[PDB]
RNA sequence: GAGGUAAAGCGAAUGAUUAGAAGUCUUGGGGUUGAAAUGACCUUAACUUAUUCUCAAACUUUAAAUAUGUAAGAAGUCCUUG
RNA sequence: CCUAAGGGGGACUCAUGGAGAACAGAAAUCUCCAGUAGAACAAAAGGGUAAAAGUCCCCUUGAUUUUGAUUUUCAGUGUGAA
RNA sequence: GGUUGCGGCCAUAUCUAGCAGAAAGCACCGUUCCCCGUUCGAUCAACCGUAGUUAAGCUGCUAAGAGCAAUACCGAGUAGUGUAGUGGGAGACCAUACGCGAAACUAUUGUGCUGCAAUCU
């Protein structure tokens, strides 16, 4: 994939850097936080993305939407 | 085609505040203005009568005339190399008392109150305000506060 | 199928009306027109004759406006009338007249304008304004405030208006809203207005219903039946009430069987109290735990 | 007899076709064929 | 509290509106108004088209329809006379989500009034607005408010009340 | 006191805009069901819900820095009364 | 451009959506609910306006008389407008 | 303390869904001779307070509620910016020096207060 982007760099003017992200895929979570929230049941799939548990709002709907949520 | 009408460029200045449209609270119509009062000018868009020109939006002046629903305010405007006194007629919806008076009027009474007491106690007191002076010496004790050593952090990319 | 309307964006940008406008009680357009004083009369307050009609009561207050809130000058209630000899029909047009007269006399006694500005002594139903006495204090000037109540010729608010005007208050008005005004021949019939002043319409109803529908008479005019009050002698009840009000309009508060503290302690018993943050946190924890 | 008329409360002073009155938006009324 | 079988929760007819939407203005509309007067004993009101539509052949402000509102016992009498024509047989999809209901007669002479060939025959829309006591809360000028959720009229309550009062069948 | 520029925002109004997911199609068609039932099924397209990527000189809840108005007393404050 | 589209007062609430009613259907009229203005306010655009400045009804001529003051453009002249 | 009338600030007050409300008040509630207004006493007007009810309105409470408000070893002294250099860089732009300094985000808390008059178990 890097070599794919390195070639793409030739089609652009200016300087571009290829950077390996610290985050899991396109999520805003670092690769260890995402694993922790996955094993804590706080993250569910939504197709090509995910949805994260909120400690806010209606309690009942929150519980139904995230069944595997190990509360602390 | 230049356009320089009366209310040109007042798209945002004469707008009502967000979630503050509609009727005017009546404390505006209950305040009493006397000749010689210091008032602030802020045009209210919902009242198109007695509206100041955009120049006077945000200016402070002296009330010199009081009429049925308005006050006459005096503003000094720079026109070239001198000031000109302008006499603006404003409905009281566009006018508010200037709060700069009250703080100074409080100091006038406060100063007199302190001064007369010093005469009573046979002492003297200095009434002039003082700018914040440099701070004096002090001793910093370190029980529970042993200094933490901080160092600059290494560069790291956070995307 | 359609966009859900009550979104969080709808709530965020909603500008709630004024507190007493959302209550549906204050018309701020009319309030602005009434309260606002000519700025060159710097601190002289305008006085409002606030007239309100409940299902069981008439309230007539004299009010001046201030930034902290309105301040009551004097007040007259319809449930004061039993002290003055009117026990029934406390929401008549004539009860309204009595309340207006009472508030007028009470305010004038509070000011000191009793010898001067006695008012219309011989209530005849003529339209008339409180005329100022030369070389003396001007009559107390009050402006009628009917709130959200609709203006109709024959309405009870103008009964309070007429009572106050006959009591010596200078309340500007035109006679085209009194019961008895002919629009086609623009003059005020004094006899019909006088009839309405002294309960003539109620007496006529008793006369008409008694000899036509006696059962409805027994159900409706019961309190008059147990009082042995006939249709003919009602006029004298209001006539004596007027004289009694003019004799002594001062305010007598009702004796209270409990102290303010006793009332507060009694009422505080039936008031639910808000939960502690800890209590509701415990409730949330219990609900989650019982959800597994 | 008197002939009262229902009073107008709407604000559309213009003279045009009503909002959301398009053709083909209807179901097939002869879908039973 | 909040007892379901309170007295004041008693459903009863608010009003009955009779609508004849004759698509033109003139003799037909005047005769329809005559029919409405005969049926109700009240002068009806003539409603105007809001916009011009060529397919329906109407223009703005042409007095198209006529209608009248009846309240009280007269509404009940007219409603039962109209339910006879429908032989006390309504459908589940004749009741709105707000608990109102309505139907339509095709020939007004079936209501039981003298037939005049000159006047002709018209169909008619009966609409019954249901409501409990305390609806004045939403209509009075001062202190106007809304009606609580329990006190609201809905489809199932209206259907049950209709069946109980009329022993009629609602074809679900 | 005044301001609406920089910045910011778009799971905030207006406008622009990428991608799926779950639903409703009952007011989208196609195919396949039926001897005829619009009553289903597979499908794409529509909408709705919760998300998602990216924007605005003539969009905006928010909102600087700099610049800008006024005041800082004897022509003042207070007390009494013509 | 307007004798109302000016003035005063009063009553009412708009765009739109949903759920319903013979002909009637995506579009006629009627009813209820929701509806912060997503409507309308002669004409550009911007601002403003909800028991109204919007829709409808009642009465009107203040779109009148006298000559001063003030604001904008500004020389602090005129004209216009306020 | 509850309630009414009139208010001040104008969501910490609004909105959704539930539950409770003693006294009083308010309210819904009843009637159409009269004044008055309507297609319609529904709204408005008048009359009774008499026949009834807290069902609703109203008030309070509940919600890991929506919204709103406030606070911050939250983000962040970041973005931006005033001033400076014969600083860097081909440029685009960037760093540094002396100053000022956000917004979103995150988290926590809160959910009307109050004036005058009257009234109340």
């Amino acid at each position: 994939v890097i070599e794919g982007l390195r070639r793409a760099r030739y089609k652009f003017p200016g300087q571009q850097k290829i950077i390996i992200s610290k985050k899991w895929g396109f999520t805003p979570l670092n690769r260890d936080e995402y694993i922790a929230k996955k094993t804590n049941g706080e993250v569910i799939d939504d197709g090509a993305y995910v949805k994260f548990l909120s400690r806010k709002g209606n309690l009942e709907a929150n519980l139904q939407q995230f069944p595997n949520y190990q509360y602390s | 085609g230049k356009s320089r009408g009366y209310r040109s460029g007042t798209r945002y200045a004469f707008q009502r505040d967000f979630k503050k449209h509609g009727a005017i609270p009546l404390s505006t119509y209950l305040k009493v203005y006397k000749v010689g009062d210091i008032v602030d000018i802020k045009a209210n868009g919902s009242i198109q009568k007695g509206m100041p020109h955009k120049y006077y939006h945000g200016k402070t002046g002296i009330v010199y005339n009081v009429t049925k629903s308005s006050v006459g305010v005096i503003i000094n405007k720079v026109v070239g190399n001198r000031y000109i006194e302008k006499r603006v007629n404003l409905r009281v919806e566009h006018v508010k008392h200037s709060a700069c008076r009250q703080e100074f009027l409080n100091r006038v009474k406060s100063n007199a109150a302190k001064k007369r007491e010093a005469k009573a106690n046979g002492e003297t007191v200095y009434l002039k305000r003082q700018a914040a002076k440099p701070r004096g010496s002090r001793i910093i004790s370190t029980e529970g506060n042993i200094p933490q050593t901080l160092a600059p952090v290494a560069y790291e990319t956070f995307i | 199928m359609q966009k859900e309307f009550r979104t969080s964006a709808y709530h965020s940008r909603f500008q709630t009306p004024f507190r007493r406008r959302q209550e549906g009680k204050t018309d701020y357009y009319q309030r602005k027109r009434l309260v606002t004083q000519h700025k060159a009369k710097y601190n002289s307050p305008k006085y409002r004759l606030v007239v309100r009609f409940t299902n069981k009561d008439i309230i007539a207050q004299i009010v001046s406006a201030h930034i902290t809130g309105d301040v009551v000058f004097t007040a007259a209630y319809a449930h004061e009338l039993p002290r003055y000899g009117i026990k029934y029909g406390l929401t008549n047009w004539s009860a309204a007249y009595a309340v207006g007269l009472l508030v007028a006399r009470r305010a004038l006694q509070k000011l000191g304008l009793d010898e001067t500005y006695t008012g219309v002594e011989e209530v005849e139903g003529e339209f008339e304004l409180t005329e100022a006495v030369e070389d003396g204090p001007r009559p107390f000037k009050v402006f009628l405030d009917i709130g959200l109540q609709r203006t109709t010729t024959g309405a009870r608010v103008f009964g309070v208006l007429k009572g106050a005007s006959d009591g010596g208050l200078y309340v500007p008005h035109s006679p085209n809203r009194f019961p008895g005004w002919d629009i086609e021949a623009e003059e005020l019939d004094a006899e019909l207005l006088r009839k309405y002043i002294f309960g003539g319409h109620v007496a006529e109803y008793m006369e008409e219903l008694l000899d036509d529908d006696e059962e409805k008479y027994k159900s409706i005019f019961k309190n008059y039946i147990e009082e042995e009050i006939e249709s003919e002698d009602v006029e004298e009840i209001y006539a004596n009430a007027h004289e009694a009000i003019r004799a002594d309009p001062s305010f007598k508060p009702t004796e209270k069987k409990f102290t303010k503290e006793q009332y507060k302690a009694e009422s505080k018993k039936y008031r639910q109290q808000k939960l502690t943050r800890a209590e509701r946190q415990a409730k949330v924890a219990k609900k989650i735990a019982e959800f597994k | 007899p008197s002939a009262p008329s229902r009073e107008v409360v709407k604000k559309n002073t213009s003279s045009k076709k009503s909002d959301a009155a398009p053709a083909s938006a209807d179901p097939a009324k002869a879908k039973k064929k | 509290s909040d007892k379901s079988q309170n007295v004041m929760r008693e459903l009863r007819i608010e009003k009955l509106v009779l609508n004849i939407c004759v698509g033109e203005s003139g003799d037909r509309l005047t005769r329809a108004a005559k029919v409405l007067e005969q049926l109700s004993g009240q002068t009806p009101v003539q409603s105007k088209a809001r916009y011009t539509v060529r397919t329906f052949g109407i223009r703005r402000n042409e007095k198209i329809a006529v209608h009248v509102t009846v309240r009280g016992p007269k509404a009940e009498e007219i409603l039962e006379r109209g339910l006879k024509v429908k032989e006390y047989q309504l459908r589940s999809k004749n009741f709105s989500a707000t608990g109102n209901f309505g139907f339509g007669i095709d020939e007004h002479i079936d209501l039981g009034i003298k037939y005049d060939p000159s006047i002709g025959i018209y169909g008619m829309d009966f609409y019954v607005v249901m409501g409990r006591a305390g609806a004045r809360v939403t209509r009075r000028k001062r202190a106007r408010s809304t009606i609580g959720n329990s006190h609201k009229t809905n489809k199932e309550d209206t259907i049950q009340w209709f069946k109980t009062r009329y022993d009629a069948e609602v074809l679900d």
